[PDB]
């Protein structure tokens, strides 16, 4: 949500 | 062709002309300034004016200034002059090593290889990096989508492709930082320098480097990229090799397009990108090939927003890649390097009907094996490692010689690791883990695999260790 | 001379405002200077809106702009086959110029009411799933669904290639002369995709329109229609086509980007209101016509792409609300290895049935009813203890009959060799058997039947259906396989 | 008259008169063309122009050229000689079968019934469907909504309502195609032949089919509803007996509206809507009603886009219908067929006044357990049942018995339910469920209730299951 | 007329949703620029004009009275929504009926929590 | 003047929330085409080129620095909004503050799993 972007690149194994 | 300015609002120069009117692109020169201020041509709004877009500070123009066509697109100095030096948008020495002199000049707006021109055929790239070689094989004048940022190896996997790709392919590379921050990109410089790939006293140099600063006008980061990519074309349409482009970071450049595109008064699309999202994207996606005459290869910094990869600017992209390279922080956590991830990073070519049979199935080996131990890791720390089966125990024990075999010692960092570098082969790297999978090294210690080349060293490791 | 020429008053965002052409007709080709070409969109009273059919580069204020009488229109017929040619029809294989003799309209309205009929024949694609559980019939329209990366090309691939079965037959009308537009996608793909079937002998039967990542939003935008006209002509004269749209998902946003430029009210998703339209007209030309106009036919499988398995989206809804059925392909499924990762309770075929043969009828009418009592057991739990014997079965022929629907690519089987090897899951010849085997049981079983059995396969074609010897004869035929079969 | 195209824009033509401007509505037909052109006059721009939206193609137009004042607005035969015939928007027969020879014709324009013209009579109207009938019955001479998303079950519905009641109607019948495909209409048109609704050979048919399908211009799809209609008007004022109107689909209706209203030049709505998006449904749809003269049954379909319920087009449709039949992907992808949603259906006629109290009290029954049983499903979800209360099990059970009984097959759909089609009676449906309620199944299976005509089905399915 | 003539009224405005979409289609038609969501920058000020008029005269001026009920249609149950929230904040109160509520035989569907009434017990009987 | 002067300097910027609203007024009112969140299409352009002046210098240009702490408000922690966006890829790091962590007792609220300093170590002690 709102901040997750500061994780980042998470689900990237899904691309 | 000399025009005056008719208008100035932000950086979007309105240019009149009075006998010829420039065609759209070309690249406009403003009189009288300090700098050199180049306009690019836009659109042609009748009346004999044209509207174009800055590659830098407007401040200062004036209503009927001076503006003299270069009758052309912006042109760059390519060749191997290039290698070893930081360069502009508008091929530009930032580097203060005074000029770039080369023969030829390239306009940056190129067309892409016609269908004829087209391979029609998947190569695997070989690096020389176990992991990628083996788990997600890049593939010739293909894009790969580079995940991970700092603390994970980033910049050192970034030179050691370079060194690799000079050292098994003759072939040289292109740095496009679109959208650097200027900290970072000078920063970029020495750590090259320092690992060789950069040499400043010789030409020995593998790497050209292209910079398109955070500080630039949109237009401006919205171009480098092109400039870095026309550098890249030249060491395969003149000189047939196979280039390294990097683009870093990919998502900076479709940003740099939307800016443009709003300046340009044209209506965003879904999310606010531009309407022209797939085109932008594509008009240079596809100068990113495998033609007869060589083949470009394409390394890209990706950012994905909002962690939301069904968001039009990531999924735009992808539709472009034929592999990922996901560099994992977590991994790096076990002392691992590179950092790639053996599960998460993946590959188009990993196609038996590709990479062949055996390729194929060491491949899908090593990752079965890799996600069964992941299985099992709940376990282990819970209930503690011992209902494991004479079976258990053996998926276990190879996994950990696998994860390790899958680490490497890059030649880049040799300079402070007070190691030797390695570049192992293609046909080494499946027997290696071949064998582990196969059971011979059953025997071998764990420690025994970390940080070494070709299998052998395994052996020899062990030896060193009783 | 202002009535037949015009000079450009402006080029920018891919729309030049001509003065003059007083004579043009709406949607009329056009001429630039550098032979570019353009259609009339707008007839404003002092100018006319054009469309540049390629890069706005090249025109610049005042270029000469001519008409050319003619309605927007592409070569056509038979001399196309074995070409690769561009959304104009040009060619783009550098194998010399198309010798046609006729041209259409890519915006001819579709076939009426009157002169269709139902769709019965059927359109096989030489893949067990589909063609067992989700009978495309010539004339019909199906869709084929899922995300990046899920096989959806994939699909009209082994149905082009599947072709030749009859193309290099004796009767005509067992032929399908194939259609494959490209749209958005990459050359090296296109490129590689020809080799595929260059390689397959498929070509020789096949025309290929590209519009390619590269080409102007206008050339992505027309592809499809151009395409449609060249599949037209074979409908047209009782011969039978198959065009494939990959992506139509790629042209909306083509079009879109057009539409946006031109300022048009953009909607939910920033989608013109048209783009339903943009899509209906296009599919409404696949169609079957009657025997009083040539018994001819045109079959599209229009390719689509959702984000996350989303198949609410606004485009996929549209494209859904339009095809007679769909075939949804499953991340899921991909990855857990069924391939076609085939999702069978969701994908459909509204019209297909009818087509379907009737040895099918046999074989696969106990099939998705067999799947349908394993559909429900099989649940996401991976760790279940379970009880009861039938549910226990019901799940253990579920297993098999999902390993029997499984298939490489490039290996589109005969719809007799179909029948054959489902006969032998839902006939229960597998249930003592290992899911492990299944693969391994088809091939070897397969190939057994094709070396010793062409005697009985030819049976159960030519008859296309399943007698009581051919079915007495196929029963003894697992039953001694079987018993040879080394685990 | 004759006037001179000005401007062309897909389906809008600005027409320029000189001596005898025509009123808006007016139908003109364009000079030199091999098929008729009309173009029915949109509004006055002044300067002697008038904007208008054409009701075909306008490929082949050219400034400057002639239009001819019809004089007035589109008119199309009407009386008994359009039965068993297929029309156009414009009127003209597309079935081949020459021309309609009628004595009266009928302009699609028209007002609507004024207030002291209402009908309040509230009759149900039995259709034999278990959850229409039981939930949100449908009611002689009402209004009748059929809300689905893409390939729900709209149109499957639509047929077997006419299966299960426009066969045995005594009256007429006409079915408007809007939008839908072609294909549809054929299917339907030989269909009705079949049954002998089209004759052609008595004139014994007693339906009229008009048409305007999925492959015209806008302003055809935005006039064939207002086509159909007209053809029903005329059976019910100008001869009394009770007709049936069947739409497929009316949402293609606004959709149409929306495709030419940026060419009209309007500031678009929410959503990109045409702002005058709920008068025109309004002028519309105030025409569709049974009055003192005559009644007029109908059903119409209405696609929802993206699955969007609070669409501006379907959002504003149910304030026009006395009962709805909402349509649910969600329901569908469980199986169950008819896909309606049962707490989302209503109608007027629910009303123990109406219906009796026996009925409005199972029905509400029914509602409430549902609503109860959705509730508990939050739970449900990620902890199942286990931890369900004994009181709330049965709830769920019962709910889920109920959900399932509310399925049913159509004779309609029997090539993909594999089931015979049933009819179930009211007073079978009534009861069905009240035995349900009170608890006088609780022995039997779930799978028994689903697809069954008559409880008594649900028994023996029951047995059959063992 | 009743109210300024110490007469009682009542007035029932249903519903005030689709004036406002009259009002925005005859505002845009204008070619007044469309507000948040496509209505007019006023649509509030469309209604508080209104629901102001619905008043209690003192005895100076007949003690006669404006008593107004305005419906709004919500959609999916959101009463935080722009436009219920512009209405719920001229009135005096609400009455917020759910569709949970009513399927689940709380008729009417009567929302305790979300309902009020500025007036309080001022307007109720002491009885009450 | 510090940094340029073999000097130090520290820099606050609070907020660039507000000067990015400045700036989207003057915008839109001089009419330039409006983008996400209706601002300008060289908003990023406008901290970028205010955010590279900081840096630190060579011995050979005085070894002088000016460090930045600049400071955006997020909205209910979206810190993938327009500009949050642009200036948390400009910056070499980001202090990430929570509501929530504030008033569980954590204060200063910095969320330490994601706050981050790309220098790093670089600018830590040995002795830290
Ligand atoms: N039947 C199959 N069996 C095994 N592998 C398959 C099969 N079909 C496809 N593949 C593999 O799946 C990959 C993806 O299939 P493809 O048809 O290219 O998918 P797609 O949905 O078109 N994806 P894209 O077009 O890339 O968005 C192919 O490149 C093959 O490697
Ligand atoms: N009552 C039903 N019983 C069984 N299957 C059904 C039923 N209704 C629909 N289906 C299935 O769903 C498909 C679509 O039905 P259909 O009535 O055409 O949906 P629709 O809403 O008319 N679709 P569209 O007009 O494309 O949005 C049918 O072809 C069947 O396969
Ligand atoms: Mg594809
Ligand atoms: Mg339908």
């Amino acid at each position: 949500x709102a901040x997750a972007a500061l994780x980042g690149a998470a689900x990237a194994g899904l691309a | 062709t000399t025009g005056r300015i008719v208008a100035v609002i932000g950086a979007v120069v309105d240019v009149q002309f009075d006998e010829g009117l420039p065609p759209i692109l070309n690249a406009l020169e403003v009189q009288g300034r300090e700098t050199r201020l180049v306009l690019e041509v836009a659109q042609h709004l009748g009346e004999s004016t044209v509207r174009t877009i800055a590659m830098d500070g407007t401040e200062g123009l004036v209503r009927g200034q001076k503006v003299l066509d270069s009758g052309a697109p912006i042109r760059i100095p390519v060749g191997p002059e290039t290698l070893g030096r930081i360069m502009n948008v508008i091929g530009e020495p930032i580097d203060e090593r005074g000029p770039i002199k080369t023969k030829q000049f390239a306009a940056i707006h190129a067309e892409a290889p016609e269908f004829v021109e087209m391979s029609v055929e998947q190569e695997i790239l070989v690096t020389g990096i176990k992991v990628v070689d083996l788990l997600a094989p890049y593939a010739k004048g293909g894009k790969i989508g580079l995940f991970g940022g700092a603390g994970v190896g980033k910049t050192v996997l970034i030179m050691e492709l370079i060194n690799n790709v000079a050292k098994a392919h003759g072939g040289y590379s292109v740095f496009a930082g679109v959208g650097e921050r200027t900290r970072e990109g000078n920063d970029l410089y020495h750590e090259m320098i320092e690992s060789g790939v950069i040499n400043l006293k010789d030409a020995t140099s593998k790497v050209a480097l292209v910079y398109g600063q955070m500080n630039e006008p949109p237009g401006a980061r919205a171009r480098v990229a092109l400039t870095g990519l026309t550098v890249a074309e030249y060491f395969r349409d003149q000189e047939g090799q196979d280039v390294l482009l990097f683009i870093d970071n990919i998502f900076r450049f479709t940003q740099a397009g939307s800016e443009v595109s709003a300046l340009l008064g044209r209506i965003p699309s879904a999310v606010g990108y531009q309407p022209t999202l797939a085109t932008d994207m594509g008009t240079m996606q596809e100068r990113i090939t495998t033609t007869k005459k060589g083949s470009i290869t394409s390394v890209q910094a990706i950012y994905v927003p909002a962690d939301d990869l069904t968001d039009p600017a990531p999924a735009t992209t992808f539709a472009h890649l034929d592999a990922t390279t996901v560099l994992s922080r977590a991994i790096a956590e076990l002392g691992i390097y590179p950092a790639v991830d053996p599960l998460d990073s993946t590959s188009r070519i990993m196609d038996p009907n590709i990479v062949g049979s055996e390729h194929y199935d060491v491949a899908r080996g090593v990752q079965k094996i890799l996600q069964d131990y992941k299985s099992l890791q709940d376990i282990i720390a819970i209930l503690g490692m011992d209902e494991l089966s004479e079976e258990d125990k053996l998926t276990v024990s190879r996994a950990r010689k696998i994860q390790r075999f899958l680490s490497q010692p890059f030649q880049v960092a040799e300079v402070f690791t007070g190691h030797l570098g390695k570049l192992v082969p293609l046909k080494e790297t499946i027997k290696g883990f071949q064998q582990i999978l196969a059971g011979e090294y059953d025997h071998l210690p764990e420690q025994a695999f970390y940080m070494v080349g070709p299998i052998e060293e395994a052996v020899a490791k062990a030896d060193k260790l009783a | 001379d202002l009535e037949e020429t015009g000079r450009v008053l402006s080029i920018g965002d891919g729309i030049a405002r001509v003065h003059g052409l007083r004579n043009v007709q709406a949607e009329e080709m056009v001429e630039f200077s550098s032979g570019l070409k353009g259609m009339s969109l707008n007839l404003e009273p002092d100018n006319v809106g054009v469309v540049v059919f390629g890069n706005d580069k090249l025109i610049k204020e005042g270029d000469i702009v001519k008409r050319t009488g003619a309605i927007v229109d592409v070569p056509v017929g038979e001399e196309l086959l074995g070409r690769v040619v561009d959304a104009l029809g040009n060619a783009i294989d550098g194998k010399g110029p198309i010798g046609s003799k006729a041209r259409r309209r890519v915006g001819l309205k579709a076939p009426g009411i009157i002169p269709r009929i139902s769709v019965r024949e059927p359109m096989q694609t030489g893949i067990k799933a589909v063609d067992s559980l989700v009978p495309i019939g010539r004339g019909q329209r199906e869709l084929i669904i899922g995300d990046r990366q899920t096989g959806k090309t994939s699909i009209a691939i082994d149905t082009i290639i599947n072709q030749k079965r009859f193309n290099d037959g004796t009767d005509e009308k067992k032929k399908l002369y194939c259609i494959y537009v490209a749209i958005g996608q990459k050359r090296s793909t296109v490129a590689q995709l020809v080799k595929r079937l260059t390689d397959a002998d498929a070509m020789k039967y096949t025309i290929v329109v590209s519009a390619t990542a590269s080409d102007a939003a206008p050339l992505q935008y027309l592809a499809p229609y151009s395409g449609c006209s060249m599949g037209e002509y074979f409908r047209d004269n009782g011969k039978h086509a198959l065009i494939i749209y990959d992506d139509l998902s790629k042209q909306a946003v083509a079009y879109r980007q057009m539409s946006l430029l031109l300022r048009r009210p953009p909607g939910r998703e920033a989608y013109p209101g048209d783009v339903f339209y943009l899509h209906s007209r296009l599919l409404e030309r696949a169609a079957k016509m009657n025997d009083a106009f040539g018994g001819g036919s045109l079959t599209a499988l229009p390719v689509i792409e959702t984000q996350a398995g989303d198949v609410s989206a606004y485009i996929p809804t549209n494209v859904i609300s339009i095809t007679d059925g769909q075939i949804f392909l499953e991340t899921e499924l991909f990855y857990k290895g069924i391939r076609p990762a085939i999702n069978v309770g969701l994908s459909v075929s509204r019209v297909g049935s009818a087509a379907q043969t009737r040895a099918m009828k046999q074989v696969a009418g106990t099939m998705k009813l067999e799947l349908a009592q394993y559909r429900e057991v099989a649940a996401f739990a991976q760790f279940g203890s379970d009880l009861d014997a039938a549910t226990q079965q019901l799940l253990s022929r579920g297993v098999r009959l999902t390993e029997l629907l499984k298939q490489g690519q490039y290996s589109p089987m005969a719809i007799e060799e179909q029948v054959a090897v489902i006969y032998a899951g839902v006939r229960g010849y597998l249930d003592k058997l290992e899911p492990s085997k299944i693969t391994k049981f088809e091939n070897a079983f397969l190939s057994h039947v094709i070396s010793q059995h062409q005697a009985l396969l030819g049976k159960i074609r030519t008859d296309g259906k399943i007698s009581e010897e051919s079915d007495a004869k196929l029963k003894e035929i697992v039953t001694n396989f079987l018993a040879g079969f080394e685990a």
